[PDB]
């Protein structure tokens, strides 16, 4: 199977740079700092434009001091070498790195269509044939992810960037761990949490197929299978498990997402020792063509409209100052 | 029915 | 006036102390409250109940606690107010601290909270005013709380809250840089470095409020760098059964702007006294508690500690002490 000959390449290559990581491969001056594309509470994203190639990319500066005064010293670390370490066509690329006395910096490719949480809640749903367009590129992702033995653990619309081609491409791996075995941590959105985790039973990979049943639900219908306004009441409903479809769903959809939305890890699709099989071959993916879709030779239902930060927000513009002074040198040495 | 979400639990002060 | 007076008298406490009016071997120490942990006891000779704070010498050190906890205790045993629990003895058995206070024996609000879901406006509205005197008060006195939050307001017998822990609260003419509070409750100010005062307090009431009525706070999430994300973006979203004079009084108490956070400008509190959700609101009446409380916690008999959970109990015994000299 070509499929599983190219995730050994794959494995073996996420592998090299996951042992010998890539660092300062760029440095400040090199670009042209247009505009702020967003804020948070230890750094910014910035767009801006490599001077010499004339391309633009989105550039994170992490603030190193605020990244330690809120404890997320190796969420951070993790992160990097985790996106350092990665290559897939449905995940944000990663193309350079590197530090100063004060920041951390993360260029990224700029994708300028912005999040399918705010173009599914701006248009209401998703045809059947437009949702499973972008459902097959998730479960790609999570193949070649899950091949790595990495959990995703943060499947959620706001996290799904689309490209100016009109593919998904995924975006924060703050929560991603590298897990052979199972692992412990409250961290996803409560609409997308598997049952296991809310249980503090332990959990793995599996994960991520339950979430991507809750994201094609979502797709497909303008809303997730398990919705509430009140917190504790969205933890309730998953555990409970009764799922309601809308009149509209093809006996395929409601058939994949039983087998996608299961409380029986003994029999969630994704888990079994078919594997990804079970759900590329299921009656709902008839029409699908997958080694298409991994070239993106597949037409698109939608494309979004040199910048600017149409589809984005203005923010107050800071200078990004630089410390005469090495702050947090050693705690981030391995960046 | 115990769930350890900061939605159910008391949250205890940033330590 | 009143300020004047109780700026007065809280000066004359703050500098002229009480410590180590009591022992141990004056109490039986009947169950476990909360959770350091507090204790239901009952005073031998008075045989009244009281609630015992013990703070554990050691632990307080190796976990850099010293100028907090001298500073409750500093504190508390300095204010007086109505809807503060009264520091009633303290003292320090030569392997941890000792604060007794006032027992209160309704519960924390966060369990009836949790319990019923969430309360109506007028019910939220009652607490709600006790707390922006409260904070009133105390910002008079250049005192800044940073430790708001349902655990920590507990309901008494008549159904008035009584503030405990103030493990966090500082005196500030001015400025400060500490990053203490609970997630839930920070305001972008404090996540985010640039220093802040005491209209951290204020935007806490917006998160404590919106709680109250809705049930769960403002900004959520099961990791507290999430929360903070969610702080800073700033955003809110209200529920539907909100009334409008309540969805406005949150957007002027969540401002990330100090320059038009409600209590951060120029009439002060008045801003939020005067506004149109405390309409009905008597200031003078419920600061003299002359108002029937929506809600009464059920209290059968003196040491009832049904209103609390339960707790495993460990025993409190006797072997860092020259870092409390003046505890
Ligand atoms: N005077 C009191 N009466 C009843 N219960 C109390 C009292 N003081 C503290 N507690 C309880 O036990 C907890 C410890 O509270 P607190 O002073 O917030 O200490 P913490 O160590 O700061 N957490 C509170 O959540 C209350 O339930
Ligand atoms: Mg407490
Ligand atoms: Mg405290």
């Amino acid at each position: 199977e070509s499929v599983k000959e190219f995730l050994a390449k794959a494995k073996e290559d996420f592998l090299k740079k996951w042992e010998t990581p890539s660092q300062n491969t760029a440095q400040l001056d090199q670009f042209d700092r247009i505009k702020t594309l967003g804020t948070g509470s230890f750094g910014r994203v910035m767009l801006v434009k490599h001077k010499e190639s004339g391309n633009h990319y989105a550039m994170k500066i992490l603030d190193k001091q605020k990244v330690v005064k809120l404890k997320q010293i190796e969420h951070t670390l993790n992160e990097k070498r985790i996106l350092q370490a990665v290559n897939f066509p449905f995940l944000v690329k990663l193309e350079f790195s590197f530090k100063d006395n004060s920041n951390l910096y993360m260029v990224m490719e700029y994708v300028a269509g912005g999040e399918m949480f705010s173009h599914l809640r701006r248009i209401g749903r998703f045809s059947e044939p437009h949702a499973r367009f972008y459902a097959a590129q998730i479960v790609l992702t999570f193949e070649y992810l899950h091949s790595l033995d990495l959990i995703y653990r943060d499947l959620k619309p706001e996290n799904l960037l689309i490209d100016q081609q009109g593919y998904i491409q995924v975006t924060d791996f703050g929560f991603a761990k590298r897990v052979k075995g199972r692992t412990w941590t409250l961290c996803g959105t409560p609409e997308y949490l598997a049952p296991e985790i809310i249980l503090s039973k332990g959990y793995n990979k599996a994960v991520d197929w339950w979430a991507l049943g809750v994201l094609i639900y979502e797709m497909a219908a303008g809303y997730p299978p398990f919705f509430a306004d009140q917190p504790i009441q969205i933890y309730e409903k998953i555990v409970s498990g009764k799922v309601r479809f809308p009149s509209h769903f093809s006996s395929d959809l409601k058939d994949l997402l039983r087998n996608l939305l299961q409380v029986d890890l003994t029999k969630r699709f994704g888990n079994l020792k078919n594997g990804v099989n079970d759900i590329k071959n299921h009656k709902w993916f008839a029409t699908t063509d997958w080694i298409a879709i991994y070239q993106r030779k597949v037409e698109a239902p939608f494309i979004p409209k040199p910048g600017d930060t149409s589809n984005f927000d203005d923010y107050e513009e800071e200078e990004i100052r630089v410390s005469i002074n090495e702050k947090c040198g050693k705690e981030f040495t391995e960046f | 029915v115990q769930y350890l979400t900061r939605s159910a639990i008391r949250r205890a002060s940033t330590i």
